[PDB]
């Protein structure tokens, strides 16, 4: 995982690259509005990719709780911000997550942390959708997981919607239908 | 009755010009050619003329009145005259 | 103005800088998904900055889609422009108004400057009694809330009733 | 009091006409037939009459007051008078 | 005014020009889907310009009614379909009309007919807005008229506004109109 | 009633319809009764801080074409020691709307009836309706007393009826 | 037309109105012309992947009370090598709606006309309307061919008309 | 082809202006034959172009086309869905697909099928679904729907697609 | 008082049940005289209670009252605004003010004024504005408005208040 | 003292015209001396005389004709002067 | 220093009354019992008194000032005095 | 040029005070310490000073001018001098 | 300002207090769901009051930009999370800010940081509203500032709206009206 | 169950702990705005946890307002409860259903447990053919997004058509 030391060491290199981009676009890097942009853009890019500094096992510390009986658990409209790896332009939207636990549940804030680790990286929507679904499946061994991501790609009104259904969310259409009804 | 109030709305170049209330001198109201009316829902009668205010000012000078003040309030232009 | 030749000549320098960024973030620029990213990111950035290469009625053109780039962080800000004017002898064609919004928005900007540049360009092109420009945009610098900027010139500044009619009609 | 302020709202032809405040000459307020009141929420008392302002102006002239100025502010028409 | 006879006589000429357009775009006028297109496009264009077949005086027959007292009269959200004269591509939207009568009023369906006569022509939105306002002003001699047209130009919305008489002179009348058209 | 029924029977014949078919059998009487209900306002008489009653449902008949126009009435008034009961206000809207009308006249009649009944400082009436003989909406507005004289009273009224 | 005008003139007299007042002077003829326009469908005849046309504005007249009912028609069909032109579909809705009707009959007539014209695999028609003689909405639905036999076709249609 | 045919298109639009009863010499119509010809060429530029584990959807794609029966625009949106096997469609390529077919004289049914077939041929996926909704200028909306592969064979796949495009 | 008057209220509701043509001995009506009496006592519990630089507004306060003319509920919302001088009103105290006056047999105009006067007396502010909007069960909405102090004298203060309560 | 009163006005800004200087019954000679034109703005029920000059120029010209400013007032977006000879 | 501007807002019967700016005569400001303040966000200091304007007008007459004009602007009532 | 119009906006205690237009006496404008400018989009030039209007009134009295009238219009306070 | 060292030193004391609260409510602090709650509640409370760790002068570093000509600048619908100082229960909502600059402007992200410093404290809505307005006025010396805060108080549908108008936003009603129109 | 006596006895201990929290956050507990905060916060927390002190139709009660406290962070979560059941011989009075929601929500909770407790309480009280409970809430732990939990018992679990009718009717 990327360290805070890695960030301090690489910040001048990111700033040099952004200064070079400003000059190559025909802009004046000495004008007031651009003076500190090499460093502000470098710090913003480090923030957009801070998910490389985190690990799923570290997120899972104190994350699991137990229950004698199960129910459908959904967290919808989770705001998501990510960066397209093809063009380095943000893609933003929402994540809707559903799972039918088999005696183990994730804390609500840890589920949000799972969306954060994977979204704060250079991504493709399809990979992000699957990584969230797989992380929940591996952590809890539930009966099933469903993840739907909807996002606007700035490099392109038009929205991309990706959907992964695992376990009983794939095998039992009634479970998937209840999930899709409840995320409206 | 030394004081007089006259007024017009929206544009100064065209009437009606309001020239009196219920306690106005009816001889002066007749001299100006005014008609009496109560606008719908109002709790008072008023005297008005079709003339623009400049004509009324000229007529009031011939009756010994002078303009003391002119002011705008809302969409109303008011003149305060005195004998 | 920036030329098509300037773009072709500067493309590799932009790509080299984007490749350096990928390495400095801890990423592997040789992985399949990132191989062409230096060139795709460079081309996208050139497109976003292509702007450097370029009667008794109230007239309004509202909900003009606008795409720009914050010059402080190099992140997009997107929204709408609403334009109003009281012409004297000249009226602005819809395609020319779109070109005005495009020329200034497709640059590294601050929303305030963009708003003023559009208002001044319409004032200079038409010589009207007045111009009003309102820009509303979502700033990705924030989301990762709307900023509204307003410029009133000529009678749009001097006569509050003209400005009020404009603001009512852009709803 | 050498200066006086009188006013009316909405229409000049009809009262009430405001003719005083807490420091007004009580004798002049009684001469005008004024009543004292404090409108709900206000931090001051006022004297008012049911007469339209033109009647009040005629009465104040008989007391030695002359109109110096008349102005509109909001929906209020104000007269500033002064003893001679 | 354009006659029904003019339409019958010119329909073959319009069809010949639309067939020529089909050939000039690289299309095959003889393919099934395009066989009747020269006539259908010609009839559609005549329909979009049917406003040249009518006059304002014909619309004003039996259109005026009288009233002893006035008040504000508004007809909002009147659907409008017009053709831009610069590119021959439709511009569509809505017309909001307001007026303060001075003892004469227009029948509601007659107000709609005024929008129809001027919109069904090759137009510029600004001219259309003024023609509607002027027609009402001339017909009724009211205290004032306000007309707001909002349209999408197929070639983002354009909003044009004309205020005449007291709608221009009295901001309180114009404000009441603009508040009530929301 | 029998004269109205005879006229509706005659209309059914003048359209190219079969007045003996099941769906039209009792229509001359049902249409007569509906038209009497729509015009029952002629049988009624008016003798028998800011206050607003908004979104009062209104049903009326266009006198030019005999086709309904439907919508809402918003009423406002500044009382002078007398206030109007809600059922009496509904009766006012009913008396005038249940007639052959023009929306402008109905708007004025409601405003005048409230002014006469309460002697308030002012009254404002706004009617908004869809006209079936024409989607588009007709809005008519009458302001009396201080609602006409004081623009601030009228503005507060128009703001509060949203 | 003169018989319809005579009947509307007679109705104006049977209500307690003044047929000589300005607003009613030409009403017998204007009301006759409006009623002829509302019933012009009797003058017309039908001879002269999933496809849907939704939100088709519809205006009709209740045959029980002679009061309009207005709303929308949503049509769906699965063609078998023949497709319906948009203006012809509008003419179908017009032919049947411009008559004295009941919403159920109008719904069925539109569905049958499309089935007969195109010989498709199936047709679905949903009408939703406000009835002025009664806010509340009446919804009628006809499913023919595969729209009746295959619930998945009907469900796709009902989902796509939202 | 465009430069060579532009004067013929402009001559035809000039002829249309006279046949409608208008004056082609009036100020506002002087450049109309050329502007209308250029607009028509742009609306039909699609003839100048050629095709060369999750559910994936791209919804609300703005679409502008011209009806071939009356030569009046029809405008709306395209919603696309597919179940990929080994290939996924880049957003800009999908936009080019919609552009190529929509910028022609069309019928909504043909446009819907052409987009679905182009995605099927490009990706060889398990199935594709395409829904087009448009207003035809010649409130009422036409909705056309094409379901191919598993989108046709498996009603549960089609239902998930239709639910997710809301 | 409540315990002493409860049997008299229940006797009156029992009498009402018989006078409407209903059977007070039927299963569903057996406890109604007591339940209706308890509900009426709760709806009028306000008689058991007593009053003891910025624009500040509390909007959308839910309000439930009983019309004194017909004894049928009227329900809606209260929006309050004030310009304080030295004292500001705690949220729970404002709720108690609305509760005390609304939980009585009322007329909407009186309720609106009582809330405005209670805030004026408690805070001695520059001005107070109160707007009540309610549906009277006896779609149509009654809106009453009281403006005191600077809310009446300064139209700009009243306009800012009315704009901010949207 | 024949026709002693005059009303002039300007809108929006005091530094620039047009300045309204008359109505239908204004002195035609005084209107011609000021270089005024007659017009009826669309929808208005009256004719008016106006000049392109800012009001200060008109005031200076009217002084040379024997007029004096009695009062100046604002109403809406209009600045009005009442002059008298 | 012959001119003076004084003003009050909202109601004419009650203060505060604005009686000066940064360059006002300090002796006259002290005579009126005025205090100096800069309202939050304003780019200037002002002198004000708690008295209603009529009291200030009476005091200013005793100092040789006469009212030349009185006008309304927004919610402000202004007097222009001259000695 | 016997008449003069001066004005201020928003508050009477603070400038700028407008003191002239394009046809103003350049010597009087220089005497007041005025600068010339055209606000963006306006069809006229104006002369203005940073002083509050009371200072300008005092200066104009020393030049022989007297206030004839004072009025409010919109957010502008205007004086007419002679 | 509160330091990261202050947080580490005071965390066990906050955890001891939250453990004491759990016992005093009649709850079992040894049950699974409550085991780590003393520390999770202590860390959450430190996060809700992190504005005490910041200073307005530190936020103002590189925050000001200049312009030759001015315009109305508004940032509306800024999400706001704060803690009621009377009951220690959150109050949440939105902040709308407007200002008419006099040649100096704040960077958009710095304006958001200003809302963050003051909201992430134990507050009263009226103080928060004024602190934001005063910070902008002092930093930029603009012609005027307007701040409107709207929030739901959890300790209480019902919303509290506070409004501060300074400079020309108070003195010129037309400026205030343009602001209030544009924040709809 | 927790008694009114337990509340009176534990109030000072809660206040002492809240005072200790104020000091540990770097605040001044002696400043005017915080003087009474230990007692106000203690009373509010006791109120939030007062729950520890306590036919052939489908029947649904939807949009029941719900207020609860997250047991992991001690921060509120607020929303709505939708209840459905197919009765056999007994139907639940509206005030009793409100008491069920109140008893379980006014505790330190997790939304999943709250959902199940309400469903089990209705099942035990009525002995119906089946019960369905859906809770939707905004969690302040997150905002400083909606969590939806669903429990289906009896025929609501066994018959998907009963569950589908319930989910359709709660919109
Ligand atoms: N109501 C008048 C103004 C007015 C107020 C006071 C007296 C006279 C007139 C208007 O709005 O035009
Ligand atoms: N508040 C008064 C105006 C006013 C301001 C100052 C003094 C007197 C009156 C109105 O709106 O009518
Ligand atoms: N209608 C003018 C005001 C005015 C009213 C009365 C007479 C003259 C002018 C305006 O709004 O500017
Ligand atoms: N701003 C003042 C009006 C005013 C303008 C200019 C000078 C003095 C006062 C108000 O709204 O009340
Ligand atoms: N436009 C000025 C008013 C004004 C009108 C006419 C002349 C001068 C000034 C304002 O709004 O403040
Ligand atoms: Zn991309
Ligand atoms: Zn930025
Ligand atoms: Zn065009
Ligand atoms: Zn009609
Ligand atoms: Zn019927
Ligand atoms: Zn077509
Ligand atoms: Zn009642
Ligand atoms: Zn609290
Ligand atoms: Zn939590």
């Amino acid at each position: 995982p990327r360290s805070e030391e890695d960030n301090e060491l690489n910040l001048p290199n990111l700033a040099a690259a952004y200064s070079s981009i400003l000059s190559s676009l025909g802009e004046n890097p000495q004008r007031q509005g651009l003076l500190k942009t090499p460093w502000r853009a470098a710090s913003a890019m480090q923030f957009f990719t801070k998910g490389y500094q985190e690990t799923i096992s570290d997120v899972l510390n104190d994350a699991i709780f137990d229950e004698d009986h199960d129910e459908m658990v959904i967290v919808k409209d989770i705001d998501m911000f990510s960066m397209c790896e093809h063009h380095l332009v943000p893609f933003v939207g929402k994540v809707h997550i559903g799972y039918l636990p088999n005696k183990q549940v994730l804390g609500l804030s840890k589920l949000a942390r799972i969306v954060e680790i994977y979204s704060r990286r250079l991504q493709v929507q399809e990979r992000l959708t699957k990584q969230i679904a797989v992380a929940i499946t591996e952590a809890l061994r539930p009966a099933g997981v469903g993840v739907v991501v909807e996002a606007t790609h700035m490099c392109m009104n038009s929205k991309t919607v990706t959907s992964t259904m695992l376990g009983v969310f794939r095998e039992d259409p009634k479970t998937r239908e209840e999930f899709l009804t409840l995320i409206r | 009755m030394p004081y007089l109030l006259i007024s017009t709305q929206i544009r100064m170049e065209v009437g009606p010009t309001m020239v009196g209330d219920e306690q106005s001198d009816p001889e002066l109201m007749q001299h100006l050619g005014a008609s009496k009316r109560r606008a719908l829902g109002n709790n008072f009668y008023e005297y008005y003329v079709d003339d623009p205010p400049r004509i009324v000012l000229d007529k009031l000078e011939r009756r010994g009145f002078r303009v003391l003040s002119m002011t705008g309030v809302g969409q109303t232009l008011v003149w305060c005259l005195h004998k």
